[PDB]
């Protein structure tokens, strides 16, 4: 549950578009939020492995 | 090399003796709990990943 | 003897003057909430019963 840049799929140089209308909601907690407004801080912690 | 291969696990996790394989493939993974706090312009929103 | 048996009932415990019962059975107790850690060789896991 992961994001790695080389899912472009492209070497080199570019720019992205984002399309923020078609922001779809798959797995949905309290924290998320569709509307992102200025600077975005997330601060997460991970514990309990098993 | 036993106690090089050995170390690599992680300290958490220490396996059982047998391992009874039935098939070609086998997942591998850990059940961790994520803890999100976000904060923007808008406002602040605190969500859980149990 | 009113001020032995008073002493029996739990101190959060408090009961009001009078009671309608209205049936040959009744079911007494205490609704609580268990948090509880569990930890072994595999890893850490952390729940509630609410």
């Amino acid at each position: 549950g992961r994001f790695l840049y080389t899912d472009v799929k492209y070497e080199g140089q570019t720019a992205f578009l984002v399309d923020m209308d078609t922001v779809k909601a798959r797995d949905h907690c309290w924290v998320s939020i569709v509307d992102p407004n200025g600077t975005m801080n997330l601060s997460y912690k991970m514990t309990n492995f098993r | 090399m036993s106690s090089l291969l050995n170390s690599l696990l992680p300290e958490y996790f220490k396996p059982k003796t047998n391992l009874n394989i039935n098939s070609s493939r086998v997942q591998y993974g850990f059940n961790a709990r994520i803890d999100m706090q976000y904060e923007d312009d808008s406002g602040t929103r605190k969500g859980s990943r149990p």
